[PDB]
RNA sequence: AUGGAAGUCGGAAUCCGCUAAGGACUGUGUAACAACUCACCUGCCGAAUGUACUAGCCCUGAAAAUGGAUGGCGCUCAAGC
């Protein structure tokens, strides 16, 4: 009756994210074929992009979840064209994000975030975003971040 | 630039007794007496209060000064090992041969001595003599240990180093034989 | 043995007992070892020791001042030639040696 | 049992691969682990395909 | 008895104080007034 | 072409990241592309492996 | 080394005539050489060499200054 | 001296701070004064405090300052002359040791009820008295060292083997697994970590983090707080007993 | 040094050579037939090179 | 390591066209909305310019592939522009002009087929043809001693010249591949290369402060243009083959006529 | 990017929050994690220190080959400077 709870990370659209799996869930007693359809079920909002999921394990079952991350929500909002990771490797994310769906994934990690207001939420989202390489609004996230911090952008109050 | 004056002190607990005389420091305790000279160092020892040892050098270069700080762990060492005395642990590790550990009391010295035979197969039998007021004993609680207490912490720790010496690895990779004796654990008897 | 055989009895085994200590020890003691070694090594040895020595310490503040200044081509090339091997480049009739050592005919 | 993590129709697929390098040689597939999995337990078809 | 580890096992080593043998001679009140005067005339 | 294929490749790829601890070389170099190729090219290295050797103690 | 228990050939201090004369020309010829450099350097030399100044640790420093700039005044009002 | 020990410099990216951190906290002190009704001093001796951390997100409505204590104490005004707000010097008497500054606009009330019901376990400090008595059995040492059953533990990484025996455990290294004496716990006694009634040194607190063990526990003890309209300093249970200056 | 560290390996001799997917028990199997001391792991990619 | 397309009227960035891993040293535009790149990473890239994603990846040559050029370069860059000296009046007009001469430029066997050259710093070349072959060159071109710098399909799609450091630029059949003759008489390495709009003429301007111009049908020095008092960096011909102009380290620019 | 690569095999960036302070990490370590450690911060303590240069005197700064030379004994708060 007892619960496991099991992090991974995890292409979305792909099956073989069960590959490490099953070394560890076997004892457990879990279905790799199973619970790699079922991760890919979860999983096929984010196809191609690295994701986090966890999975809870209870009477030899296990159900999926997929955990939000900065990174994983900024390159979905960059929306970039489809892509064979196979094929076309040493990629860039270097399009542009609105400064709304910026907030949006603020808002969305808000459940994450440690900061006592959206603005820090949204100053660490672009720190992330700056890391990734794309741009805000078309300059730099950085640039962007200062504006904030400065006074030239207000962010909306929650 | 020579220093006018310089103090060091060393407290004495209750139950010790210590007399300098000539520079020849004896103190005495519940465990024993140790006795040491210190007439290679210029000092004026003096009681500067009760159960306090003063310490003074006049007119003393950098040096002289720093030689103090030397005479008070010495002396401070003397007066922890006839109340409290020290204990070095040591282990004996092997991989294919067993160490063999024989520990005798001479009757005629009154020193022990620690005999060490199949390290790594050698047929030599390996003796080592202990230092006077240093026993020896293989610890009962422990696996493969040996207990070296004394009064003299340089007996000890001179005792220790010599097993430690004695059982050396000649013309091996020791990153492949590990074995020998080592000292595992140092601290007080009491 | 095989591969990383050593590798694997360290895994397997470990190390002497005393062997973190005594690695401790003997890199607590390299400063009065490199002092004793510049003031009691002689001749030749002694004098490459030195400019080895030097070299270290040149190298050592050049690294250091570069750790300080972290927080703070030239001729015109096409793009054909960027990112290549390129020289740095930098009336009286006189050549560059007008005088040198006149030498005898008997030497 | 596909508890190495991947699949057996992969391994055949794999097998089947590098089976002109086996070109005068002897071959022997070893069914490994039959403390977890019997080859009686999987269905027919899969082991049609083994045999 | 001893609550902190001594790196190199010699735990009867006792708490020493700094070699300062030039201790003694100026108080702080004074020093601190040195400083302030030290200041100004830079 | 070979008096510079060897330099060549030591600009398209330094001694340092092809082995040694600081590599970083994945993929060999192959003279074969499918496995039925490489069936037939162990074949004649072996073939020729034993030629020379027949040579040799001939020689 | 195996200094103490087996020392080397000593190194003589005694001088020879010929190396002490040999010594003392090449001294000269050296110290006329300098001249002959210096009288020739190239190199730039200021007018005024950079003055050190007063120490801090000297006590009086301060008042010394008030002289100063006391005296840069006088002389101002004479002149 | 030309004897000296020679001074490591750091090529990391961290510099040490100075006075500029000193005027910050002054400067973030004396404009958080005004915004808030009430300044609770609190105290955690001889506790980890990483826990600090999950109070600031749960009472993301005050402010919680947590810096030296000479300094805070400087902020405040430890003089009636030199006090930012009228009776604050009232206030800076229970500022000795490990404390901290929580400036909020709750009721009092809310916050002694938050902090009575703050319950956390924790890793033991040296010089804390043992409650139990803690023994590593014989045989394979294993994570927790004995406080999970062995079936349900794992066995100890055997990195931590000569760490372990720097500690003072007669640890030993059979066929990649850490064993305490031999594999099947043979011809040597359990390890005795601490004994109940024992003053922890740091050693045994040590062990005692590295096995998992907490002995301890995390517990903020309020001694007073100042209220902005009133001006008058309410004394607590704890600032009753606790020394002051 | 690696070419120090290879194994020797005879290939004109009576040989058995085990291949497969990882995590699949070679080195199980060849550590229960012989004496080498080749690792047994859960994860994949154990073995790195030829033992 | 990218290309970006840019919207001119706006100047924003539609596509980031990533995946190489060195410098892109040059790209072209095809008429058939493929972008061809060539990079340090010695890869050679065809991207779908309406999409931005990749087409194919050719990794044949052994070092920097320098340059990159398209069989009807010569009819893209002009558009509608020719020797009749009058535009169409019209936009839909002008863009079907553009258009013929372009699949006129570009027909293949009476199929649209762009041939694409890379040259690169492994002394060689290599011809793609991606509509008909893929990823399969047609011909790998060898002979060049040293890396090559410059190359250039004729205007009518018969030739292909190259320079090449080895002081010498090199004339290949536009089809198949295959070496036809050397161009001798540079005394350092050549940088540029250019073609007359009638295919006989190829003018060559090296690092021996020269140009050349060089009668391709008979393979011979036709005429030598000396002037430069440095290095020359840039050559070009005009479409319409009055002037040639070249420019370089001596900071001024020199015109040529007949 | 990698079979794997979570600060610590690599390439490029190197920002924000919480801060009292904590690098998109200084090293040890793992297959990868974990674990430890450093930079930085707080508490205990208690008053002067740290860095680099300059000047003296001392050591090293290259030596062969019979046994030898501050002229010799010898000299160390000098019988040296
Ligand atoms: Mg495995």
């Amino acid at each position: 009756n007892e619960i496991k709870i099991i992090h991974l990370r995890a292409t979305g659209g792909e099956v073989g994210a069960s590959s490490a799996l099953a070394p560890k869930i076997g004892p457990l007693g879990l279905s790799p074929k199973k619970v790699g359809e079922d991760i890919a079920k979860a999983t096929a909002d984010w196809k191609g992009l690295r994701v986090t999921v966890r999975l809870t394990i209870q009477n030899r079952q296990a159900q999926v979840s997929v955990v939000p991350t900065a990174s994983a929500l900024i390159i979905r909002a960059l929306k970039e064209p489809p892509r064979d990771r196979k094929k076309e490797k040493n990629i860039k994310h270097n399009k542009s994000v609105s400064l709304d769906e910026i907030i949006e994934i603020a808002r969305t990690m808000r459940f994450k975030s440690f900061s006592k207001d959206l603005k820090g939420g949204v100053k660490e989202i672009l720190g992330t975003a700056f890391s990734v390489g794309c741009q805000v609004d078309g300059k730099s996230p950085k640039a962007i971040s200062d504006a904030i911090e400065a006074g030239e952008i207000d962010i909306p109050d929650e | 630039m020579r220093y006018i004056h310089s103090e060091e002190t060393i407290p004495v607990p209750e139950n010790v007794k210590v007399s300098i005389k000539s520079r020849l420091v004896t103190v005495e305790g519940p465990r024993g007496k140790l006795q040491k000279d210190l007439s290679h160092i210029a000092v004026n020892f003096s009681v500067v209060k009760k159960g306090v040892i003063g310490l003074e050098i006049h007119h003393g270069s950098r040096k002289d000064v720093a030689a103090l700080r030397t005479v008070r762990t010495i002396i401070n060492n003397m007066i922890i090992g006839v109340t409290k005395g020290f204990k070095y642990k040591m282990r004996y590790v092997y991989a294919h041969f067993p160490i063999n550990v024989n520990v005798e009391k001479n009757a005629e010295t009154g020193c022990y001595e620690v005999e060490i035979r199949n390290f790594i197969g050698e047929k030599i039998v390996r003796k080592v003599v202990m230092a006077p007021g240093v026993e020896v004993e293989i610890s009962k609680a422990q696996k493969d240990e040996l207990i070296l207490s004394g009064n003299s912490l340089e007996a000890v720790s001179q005792s220790a180093a010599d097993i430690q010496q004695i059982c050396k690895v000649r013309n091996k990779d020791i990153r492949k034989f590990l074995d020998g004796i080592y000292v595992s654990e140092k601290g007080n008897i009491v | 043995p095989q591969n990383e055989y050593i590798e694997r009895h360290r895994k397997l085994h470990g190390r002497r007992l005393d062997a973190e200590e005594r690695a401790r020890k003997k890199a607590a003691r390299e400063g009065h070892k490199n002092s004793e070694n510049a003031q009691n090594l002689r001749g030749l040895r002694a004098k490459l020791y030195a400019k080895q020595r030097h070299a270290q310490k040149i190298q050592m503040r050049k690294a250091i001042k570069q750790h300080e200044e972290r927080n703070v081509p030239s001729d015109p090339i096409p793009s054909y030639l960027l990112d290549r091997a390129n020289p740095t480049t930098a009336a009286r009739f006189s050549v560059p040696i007008p005088k040198v050592r006149g030498i005898s005919e008997e030497e | 049992s596909e508890q190495c993590g991947f699949s057996l129709k992969a391994q055949i697929n794999l097998f089947k691969s590098i089976k002109p390098l086996f070109a005068n040689k002897m071959v022997f597939i070893v069914l490994n682990k039959m403390d977890i999995k019997k080859f009686e337990e999987l269905d027919p078809e899969m082991q049609q395909e083994i045999n | 008895k001893n609550l902190g580890m001594r790196k190199n096992g010699q735990v009867w080593l006792p708490a020493k104080k700094a070699f300062r043998p030039t201790k003694g001679l100026t108080s702080w009140e004074l020093r601190v007034k040195k400083r302030q005067e030290q200041a100004a005339m830079k | 072409l070979k008096k510079h294929q060897a330099k060549m490749t030591i600009e398209r790829e330094p001694f340092s990241e092809t082995f040694g601890p600081k590599a970083q070389r994945k993929r060999p170099k192959l003279s074969f592309n499918t496995v039925d190729e490489l069936a037939g090219y162990s074949e004649q290295s072996l073939d020729s492996y034993h030629a020379r050797l027949e040579e040799k103690k001939l020689l | 080394a195996g200094t103490i228990n087996k020392p080397k050939k000593p190194t003589s201090k005694r001088k020879t005539t010929r190396l002490r004369a040999k010594i003392s020309k090449r001294a000269a010829e050296k110290k006329r050489k300098e001249r002959k450099l210096a009288r020739k350097n190239p190199e730039w030399r200021s007018k005024l060499k950079k003055d050190p100044g007063i120490p801090n640790l000297f006590p009086y420093k301060e008042r010394l200054l008030q002289q100063i700039e006391e005296e840069r005044i006088r002389r101002k009002e004479e002149l | 001296p030309k004897s000296k020990r020679a001074r490591v410099y750091h090529l990391t990216q961290v510099n040490k701070k100075g006075r500029e951190a000193k005027e910050r906290l002054f400067s973030n002190i004396r404009e958080t004064i005004p915004k808030y009704q009430h300044c609770f001093v609190f105290s955690v001796d001889n506790m980890r405090n990483n826990y600090l951390k999950d109070v600031r997100h749960e009472l993301n409505d005050c402010r919680i300052f947590f810096g030296k204590t000479k300094l805070m104490a400087r902020a405040l005004g430890t003089t009636p002359e030199e006090e930012q707000a009228d009776g604050l010097h009232r206030l800076t008497r229970y500022l000795t040791g490990t404390v901290g500054l929580l400036f909020t606009n709750r009721d009092p009330a809310d916050i002694e009820s938050y902090f009575s019901n703050l319950s956390q376990v924790d890793f033991a400090r040296a010089g804390t008295v043992a409650p139990r008595t803690v023994t590593v059995p014989p045989g394979i040492v294993y994570s927790t060292g004995g406080e999970v059953p062995p079936e349900h533990d794992v066995p100890v990484s055997h990195t931590l083997e000569p760490e372990l025996r720097r500690l003072g455990m007669p640890v030993r290294m059979i066929k990649g697994k850490v064993c305490l004496g031999d594999e099947k716990g043979e011809a040597s006694e359990g390890y005795t970590i601490c004994k109940e009634g024992e003053v922890l040194d740091s050693r045994q607190t040590r062990l005692l983090k590295l096995f998992s063990i907490c002995l301890s526990e995390f517990k903020v003890s309020l001694l007073g707080y100042w209220s902005s309209a009133s001006g008058e300093v309410t004394e607590l249970e704890a600032g009753k007993t606790r020394p002051k200056r | 040094q690696h070419l120090a560290r290879l194994p020797d390996i005879n290939p004109t001799t009576r040989t058995l050579l085990v291949a497969g997917f990882p995590n699949v028990g070679k080195s199980s199997f060849v550590r229960s037939v012989t004496r080498a001391d080749t690792p047994v792991e859960p994860y994949a990619f154990t073995t790195k090179s030829l033992f | 390591c990218t290309v970006r397309i840019w919207l001119v009227n706006t100047g924003r960035t539609e596509h980031v066209l990533s995946g190489h891993k060195g410098s892109v040293s040059c790209v072209k535009w095809g008429g058939t909305d493929l972008i061809y790149t060539g990079s340090h990473d010695r890869s050679v890239r065809v991207w779908d310019a309406v999409k931005g994603t990749l087409v194919h990846n050719f990794t044949a040559h052994g070092h920097w592939v320098n340059h990159i050029a398209l069989s009807s370069d010569h009819v893209l860059r002009t558009a509608y522009h020719d020797h009749t000296k009058e535009v169409p009046g019209t936009e839909e007009e002008r863009r079907a002009k553009a258009k013929e001469r372009f699949e006129k430029a570009a027909k293949i066997k009476g199929k649209v087929a762009e041939r694409l050259v890379s040259a690169s710093d492994d002394f060689t070349m290599y011809l793609w043809d991606p509509t008909n072959n893929g990823s399969k060159p047609v011909a790998r071109l060898l002979g060049h001693q040293n890396k090559v710098n410059h190359v250039q399909f004729s205007p009518d799609g018969t030739l292909i010249a190259s320079a090449g450091w080895d002081n010498s630029t090199k004339l290949w059949n536009a089809r198949d591949g295959k070496f036809i003759k050397n161009l001798r008489g540079h005394v350092a390495p050549v940088y540029q290369c250019a073609w007359s709009a009638d295919s006989r003429l190829v003018v060559t301007g090296s690092k021996d402060c020269t140009l050349k111009v060089w009668n391709v049908r008979t393979g011979k020095l036709a005429m030598d243009l000396p002037g430069h008092e440095d290095e020359v960096y840039a050559v070009d011909w005009a479409a319409d083959g009055e002037l040639v102009a070249s420019g370089g380290k001596d900071k001024a620019v020199r015109t040529w006529r007949n």
